[PDB]
């Protein structure tokens, strides 16, 4: 069991009906380092409810 | 200009001197009440306010 605590409150007035997540891509000299095959997604899992 | 967003500019609030151990009318952050203030041992969580 885990209890979640408030962090921040925003006063923005926008309306939201959709959203998306942003991921980090690793580029290095061990890979081609391009947008075709040099990217690596690493290890990560996120669950949506 | 006022919009659907909540108002965020107004006259600054004034903090009067605290009075202890006497039945006094009080207004803490918009919470109004009539009672006697005393020092309390119980500890709140940081985000909790009352």
């Amino acid at each position: 069991f885990s209890a979640l605590e408030p962090l921040v409150d925003l006063p923005i007035g926008i309306n939201i009906t959709r959203f998306q997540t942003l991921l980090a891509l690793h580029r290095s000299y061990l890979t081609p380092g391009d947008s075709s095959s040099g990217w690596t997604a690493g290890a990560a899992a996120y669950y949506v409810g | 200009e006022l919009l659907h967003a909540p108002a965020t500019v107004c006259g600054p609030k004034k903090s009067t001197n605290l009075v202890k151990n006497k039945c006094v009318n009080f207004n803490f952050n918009g919470l109004t009440g009539t009672g006697v203030l005393t020092e309390s041992n119980k500890k709140f969580l940081p985000f909790q306010q009352f």
